[PDB]
């Protein structure tokens, strides 16, 4: 730290940003019509679910 | 072989009928029920431990 | 006369009644700060086991074993091939505690001692 | 006093009534944040990791460790681990860069 | 050919930026920016992109204003320092497809090869995937209309590498991971009939307005397909489903039986400490 030092570091996001890149993140973990993938894991219940319902048991 | 459960069926006198059928999930029973039944010293010796802390 | 004695004697029986029900509500707020104290404590645990991740980021630390207490207060360590690096060792640690010929605990770069070892 | 020690007691019954809400909003936030650091704690560890060997456990969850380079080092184990992996000759495995274990190997 | 897309959020970052980098003018168009991305595997990667100064007319769509010595010098620099990455095609932010889209789209068809577009919105007020994947193609159509390059939509998918991933879940601290459980099934579960709804509220109103109002061959023949494929759900009787009513209840009936048992056996420590403890303490207080 002799003859070398640092400054601190803080951010900014606006609005655009904020909702941009959080819908674009929760878009990134949702689904297109977002409908799409719900019966398929509903279905795994009756299909590979159960397994797992077994395994837990 | 019917009795001896070589494969399935079940026959009829009367009419002469077969009919052949399976259980396939046999697994999920087996597991609920054989919880229950230790469950059952769990809460039996709770009961233990809590007729014995009370009176 | 009859009602502050009665009326409002009972009224404020009734007041006890609510000081019953502020002792419900009272002790609820009780036992779910409790269990409020106890996520926080437990949540706090593990955001101090964030801050063992910067000696997670330290690679761990190494074995040190003095042979030999330098009265410089600079302990000479055997150390690991490659090293009999000398150093004063941490402050909160007293010098003459640390027994020459037995292995300690010692930071692998810091190089500073935390306990005796058998 | 007497007469006043209703009127002045409801605001220690509305005092007390805010408590309420305010409790809620702790005990639904706290668990929120308790599955975050309990997951982002689970995300340090990684699969991709160095193996080392197990020497001694000089005392509790603070240990040495060989390494699969010969030179031993001093790690703090990490807390979900029980006493069974303190195995004194056992096949440990920590980080590649944390060096703390998640699991021991069977040999 | 291409089944899938990938685009990295580096670049709408970037459009963030097409929206930071403006200066308030006042036209605030469909501002192009040049797309770069991995056509090399059958699936395609965006990494990184860059913009370029674009104007059209008020009046007139058909002027449009790019510049080859930028691309090749912008290309030019970017494939001095990372030739991974090469030009696969580009965007336009504004939400409507112009005419001259063909013709800007045309340039970039040439120079660089088949050229992917990407329509995005300016103002990120819709729920739903802000990027469509717009495959430029001819195709041959069966009314015998001459063929004409035709935007077939090609499905996206947002996915972040791994440091992006770290930059921008240290940026929000506000979304919250996987979660499975209560929270994250329940709240897809609260707001997904919504995503549903205005997605075909959103789509069979202005639609049905170009029912009786439009002409001009909106696929006309799509709307057979389209209305077939939705008369194949008539309502089903359920007669045969009522065993998978059966099914799906007696699996509910062994969540029962597993949350009762379970939950009784989470009881124990509770209805123990709870005298055990207490009544220690007090008789051992005096």
């Amino acid at each position: 730290n002799r003859h070398y030092y640092s400054i601190t570091i803080n951010y900014r996001k606006n609005e655009l940003e904020q909702k941009m890149l959080l819908n674009l993140h929760k878009k990134s973990w949702m689904e297109g019509l977002t409908l799409q993938d719900y019966s398929e894991h509903c279905k795994h219940n009756e299909s590979v679910v159960k397994e797992m319902l077994e395994l837990a048991k | 072989m019917i009795l001896d459960k070589k494969f399935h069926g079940i026959l009829d006198q009367g009419e002469g009928v077969l009919i052949i059928f399976d259980e396939p999930p046999v697994d999920k029973t087996y597991e609920a029920a054989l919880e229950t039944i230790q469950n059952m010293s769990k809460v039996v010796d709770s009961l233990y431990n809590k007729a014995k802390k009370l009176t | 006369l009859e009602e502050g004695k009665a009326g409002s004697g009972l009224r404020q029986y009734y007041l006890s009644k609510i000081e019953e029900l502020q002792l419900i509500v009272n002790d609820k707020s009780q036992n779910l700060r409790r269990l409020q104290a106890q996520r926080n404590e437990l949540n706090a645990k593990v955001r101090l086991l964030r801050e063992e991740l910067q000696l997670l980021q330290e690679q761990g630390s190494y074995v040190g074993e003095v042979v030999r207490a330098m009265d410089k207060k600079k302990v000479l360590v055997k150390v690991h091939p490659e090293g009999k690096f000398v150093v004063d060792v941490d402050k909160n640690i007293d010098i003459n505690d640390v027994t020459p010929n037995c292995r300690v605990a010692l930071r692998n770069d810091s190089y500073t001692l935390h306990k005796i070892l058998p | 006093d007497l007469y006043s020690r209703y009127k002045k007691l409801q605001q220690e019954l509305e005092f007390l009534e805010v408590q309420e809400e305010y409790i809620k909003d702790e005990q639904k936030n706290l668990k929120k944040e308790f599955l975050h650091a309990q997951e982002e704690v689970k995300r340090i560890q990684s699969i991709p990791l160095v193996i080392g060997q197990f020497l001694e456990a000089v005392d509790q969850n603070t240990a040495i460790v060989g390494s699969t380079t010969g030179s031993n080092y001093y790690v703090r184990i990490l807390s979900t681990i029980d006493r069974e992996l303190l195995k004194p000759n056992a096949s440990v495995a920590l980080h590649k860069h944390s060096n703390a274990l998640v699991d021991v190997l069977p040999p | 050919a291409v089944q899938k897309v990938v685009v990295h959020p580096l670049v709408l970052l970037s459009v963030v930026d097409h929206f930071n980098r403006i200066g308030k003018v006042g036209n605030q168009k469909r501002v192009v920016g040049v797309l770069l991305g991995s056509w090399q595997k059958k699936v395609l990667d965006v990494s990184n992109s860059f913009a370029v100064p674009f104007d059209e007319d008020d009046k007139d769509d058909s002027v449009w204003f790019l510049d080859h010595d930028y691309l090749e010098n912008m290309y030019g620099m970017f494939k001095k320092v990372n030739a991974r990455e090469r030009i696969v095609g580009w965007y336009h932010t504004g939400p409507k497809l112009h005419k001259n889209d063909i013709a800007i789209n045309e340039l970039m068809k040439r120079y660089c090869p088949n050229s992917v577009l990407v329509i995005i919105d300016v103002k990120p007020k819709d729920l739903g995937l802000p990027t469509e994947a717009y495959i430029s193609v001819e195709e041959v159509h069966d009314d015998g209309t001459p063929t004409s390059k035709t935007f077939e939509h090609v499905t996206s998918e947002i996915g972040a590498e791994e440091a992006e991933e770290v930059g921008v879940e240290h940026l929000l601290r506000d979304i919250k991971d996987t979660t499975v459980g209560t929270l994250s099934q329940r709240i897809t579960n609260q707001v997904h009939g919504l995503k549903g709804l205005n997605s075909k509220l959103l789509d069979i109103r202005s639609y049905l307005e170009k029912v009786a109002t439009g002409k001009l061959p909106i696929n006309h023949q799509i709307i057979y397909q389209l209305q077939d494929v939705f008369n194949l759900l008539p309502d089903v009787s359920l007669q045969e489903f009522v065993k998978a009513f059966y099914l799906k209840t007696n699996d509910q009936m062994v969540v029962v039986y597993l949350a009762s048992l379970i939950r009784s056996v989470v009881a124990l420590h509770n209805l123990i400490n709870n005298k055990i403890a207490n009544r220690d303490a007090e008789k051992k207080e005096g």
